[PDB]
């Protein structure tokens, strides 16, 4: 019972039913394969950022098919000896043979066949060649898979990767709020934990945490509890039963975390949702004919025998939504969605490292269905002035991986720009960023939509009339109403404390509750408007409808009578 | 129909003309099509003449700004 | 039976023929050649990506030859001890010296000899040193041909490739379309398929497989299949010989395939033909007097001791079918032909990697009779502003063509929308001197370009193709193509909606055809007004003033000759 199992692993469902449906197969039914005649996966690489349970992933597939598992340790192997590695590595595949079934997991790969450029001593290119001699090997050797865990693909010699190696890949990543949320589930499972805590709230503020990472704070939650308890007070479970670690523990210990995987490239399916933005009626068809369509609907394009457009070009002033739609877009088809903000264009463009960008499109590859969301594809061009022409490195790579990725992975680029015009041309040719989709400042009811919204987790009095906020408020971006939001809840806020303060200095000043502020109340929001600001002037909006309204002008030609 | 001055420089030649701006229904003036005639005006059949009518797009919008 | 033949290779038939040709006397006949004082060829190269099957190209070739096939493994060798590597050298020559007439195939050849500054140990430079020294002793022993299997001809160590050593080299390369298809059939041979599969509907989807990936889908097609009878049920033949892959099987697994040649440039004949785009006969002509002729009739240039020309310079307005014209010149020369977009262009430029020219070339030059296309020879001009006119990238591409023997039959073909600030420098005699206009398309290219996009698009006889081109006068071929699009757009949508109506009814109503089966002439109507024009009359007339430039200096029209 003790042994790992698909409950134990967590975060990962998706790739988890992947290495299922890659490996059941041939490890439920060796024989039954092999009469089939037909290539049974031989290399799984599963790579992702380290404590997210990779060879827990292992462990569980191989308990629960029954397959033997053996496990190899990069750093194990290395320690030893010059000679005596490849004579374990020789044992290992061997042992594994011998009971096939089995899995063959060799947990940091990269310890034992880095880059070549990286190997320097002769003993390491040796035992990277035993591997690979062992890796191609396996055909003669039945029902044997191998399983490797590594940073990063690029992290590992490519000779590894070809045909009959390491082959089939698996991208296991950081989790998302949903699967952060099973994670702590499966480690809160034996902890008592008070009816306080909500595992939701805490895997949402869990943000940029691997698998360990949120082990290591339920543990810390679970230490903090029995802190409480020894310092009240071969051990009774009666008391461990009674112990219970409420929302105090597990914020105490969210504080002492240190993420392992903040600078983790996220990629989730967002949470956003078209009530999140209201309006924009025609630019949700778009959208919807542009990623749903092709993703849902894949026979009624090659019936019509049509290419779906490789993505579109969002243009308009800051902080209208262009995030906001592209995310729930990506949310609408349950699609993975990636962005990718103007600050890293501008640093891949600063160090030259515009490489990176292929990077970038591997991952979207890697999570077909995706929406690569760029946040700000003229910042470079920003950067440059706003004497060359247009083309620069990044944004030259970025057309480069466009081209070249297949339109069978439903990987669909949504850029977006507050300058149109400075952008480069070449990006709006077919087969790119065809599309051009204006957002405009939010109308009254998008305008209600976004401070509903903005709202959603603030203790608001039903007094208020976000209906006559949005009335008035015509012009305002979707930011100007999120700082206006924010202000009033920062009003809100200033006023609880000082209430708390004079209430305290009160009862010290007259030793001898109820809330005085409960809710976000309409002089908050008063107080608020009063410092309201419009980030977008009249002027803006001119540049943008009137570019709108040429490229609608030129869009003539009707009157078309076919016969 | 505010009018004011904008100077094309292309090719050598500077050629200084007064923009016709209609601020004030539907019939108001749009400087990527009132750029794109002067240019045609005055370079007609010129290449590299679109890096022209960005600059002239953003003088007219300078201008036109109060 | 199972013994590898021609029949099991497939997506490599001229490459495959080449190599006959190479070894077939030497080891069919090897003491003719003995007898002979004529060399015969020592080291063959093949690479190109992995996974094409090199290996079993050696190992057809040496079956179907009937010489003895002896097997060295790159990381196989490099595994062992020093001393062993080289001993095992050493005993795989001798074994093939004994058993002559044979192939030694040594597979990752650039595990073993890679680039010399990758050999770091001494052990590395020693057995690449006994790698070179037995390929240079490899002279009395009984046509023992050696071939090796590398990525590409610079991964390996420069001092492999002098003459004696790898000499003869094959670029296998990537599958094309037709390759493709064989390989699906050879690969799909004992399974049983449905007849809703269709191979060459999938052989013209696999874009980017290189043969281990079309055996990997087909793999994968079968997996797909057998999971979905799985849950009904050594294993009983006749319920596998009933089992069945049908067309939504391999349609998934192009889906999770991950085709691991993506970045390999694509060498093949374009299926595009003259037809696709219509009209421009004067351009036709030209085209085939610079490609066709020098290719089809040698003797009559030889004969009239002219040199071809090197290649042309085609300009116009964007999108007006230039790349259409060099795949149709390419296709009916039948000759291989390589894309150079303007983003390679500017990605050589900003990486400083201009040196990846002469690959480029060395490309071409592989893949003769060639043409090489430039699709934006004023990507690096526009990018400095569009300093003097020369880049480091345009001036590689001037050495490539001077050093471009003529005999190659590689003809290259630029295009720009700029042909203003192309350098001057490049439309040199023996350069691209030969200028081609290449302006909007006319009625008749216009229908010919419609009904060339509306091939795989089902459209109802109502439309009258002929009238919209005649509606459509100024608009490129991006246009009509994005016309088409739009169509199809509208035609899906509608589908799409008139599918959720029906189904929503039946919700409403649980107690057929198709509703819009074909892109009907309402669709077109509304597609068109979401037409624009996308090459101003403004565009129009500066090709036409430089055009008319060009050719008012061609004066001395009115020659005498008393």
């Amino acid at each position: 019972l003790n042994e790992v199992g698909y409950d134990d692993i967590g975060g990962c469902r998706k790739q988890l039913a992947q290495i299922k449906e890659m490996v059941e197969l041939p490890l439920r039914h060796p024989a039954l394969f092999k009469a089939i005649g037909v290539k049974p996966p031989r290399g799984i690489l599963l790579y992702g950022p380290p404590g997210t349970g990779k060879t827990l992933i292992a462990r569980a597939v191989a308990n629960e098919t029954g397959a033997f598992f053996f496990l190899i340790n990069g750093p194990e192997i290395m320690s030893k000896l010059a000679g005596e590695s490849e004579s374990n590595l020789r044992k290992a595949f061997e042992e594994a043979e011998k009971n096939a079934p089995a899995i063959i997991f060799i947990d940091e790969l990269d310890a034992i066949a880095p880059k070549r450029e990286k190997t320097h001593g002769e003993v390491e290119r040796r035992i990277v060649s035993q591997l690979l001699t062992l890796m191609d090997g396996l055909k003669q050797r039945a029902h044997v898979i191998v399983m490797a865990a590594t940073n990063r693909p690029n992290s590992i010699d490519p000779a590894l990767r070809r045909f009959g190696r390491f082959d089939r890949e698996v991208d296991i990543g950081i989790p998302d709020a949903t699967g952060r949320l099973e994670i702590l589930q499966i480690h809160t499972k034996n902890m008592k934990l008070a009816d306080d805590v909500d595992l939701e709230q805490v895997a949402n503020e869990t943000h940029g945490h691997v698998g360990a990472d949120l082990a290591a704070l339920c543990s810390e939650a679970a230490l903090q509890a029995i802190r409480k308890k020894m310092d009240l007070i071969t051990i009774d479970a009666e008391v461990m039963n009674s112990l219970a670690v409420t929302m105090d523990d597990f914020r105490w210990a969210l504080s002492q975390s240190n993420p392992s995987a903040l600078r983790e490239t996220v990629v989730e399916v967002p949470q956003v949702t078209w009530e999140d933005i209201g309006g924009l009626e025609d630019v949700k068809r778009e959208l919807q004919e542009l990623v749903q369509y092709p993703v849902e609907h894949p026979d009624k394009f090659l019936k019509f025998g049509m290419t779906p457009s490789k993505g579109v070009l969002f243009y308009g002033p800051p902080g209208c939504g262009k995030t906001l739609l592209a995310k729930a877009i990506a949310n609408e088809c349950q699609a993975n969605f990636i962005s990718i903000k103007g600050p890293e264009l501008l640093t891949m463009w600063f160090g030259e490292s515009e490489a990176n960008v292929r990077e970038i499109f591997d991952k979207a590859r890697q999570a077909a269905p995706c929406v690569l969301f760029f946040d700000e594809l003229d910042s470079i061009a920003k950067a440059r002035g706003g004497g060359g022409g247009a083309a620069d490195r990044v944004i030259n790579q970025i057309l480069t991986e466009m081209d070249g990725m297949s339109t069978k992975k439903n990987v669909f680029i949504i850029g977006a720009t507050n300058r149109p015009d400075i952008i480069d041309p070449a990006i709006l040719r077919p087969g790119r960023l065809d599309q051009l989709i204006y957002i405009p400042l939010p109308d009254e009811k998008s305008r209600v939509a976004i401070l509903k919204a903005n709202l959603r987790k603030s203790p608001v009095a039903k007094d208020v009339d976000l209906e006559f906020l949005a009335k008035m408020t015509n012009g305002f971006s979707g930011a100007d109403l999120t700082e206006i939001c924010q202000r009033a809840c920062k009003l809100a806020i200033r006023e609880s404390i000082e209430s708390e303060i004079r209430r305290e200095r009160e009862r010290q000043t007259n030793p001898s509750e109820d809330d005085p502020v409960p809710e976000i109340r309409r002089d908050h929001f008063e107080e608020a408007m009063r410092f309201a600001r419009r980030s977008v002037s009249d002027n803006d909006i001119r540049k943008y409808e009137m570019f709108a309204q040429t490229l609608q002008q030129s869009r003539g030609f009707g009157s078309f009578r076919f016969p | 129909p505010e009018a004011f001055p904008i100077t094309l420089e292309w090719g050598g030649r500077v050629v200084r003309e007064t923009v016709y701006w209609f601020q004030y229904s539907s019939l108001n003036s749009n400087v990527y099509d009132v750029a794109m005639k002067l240019v045609t005006k005055h370079f007609p059949g010129e290449f590299g003449s679109e890096i022209l009518v960005q600059k002239v797009v953003h003088t007219i919008l300078h201008q036109t700004a109060k």
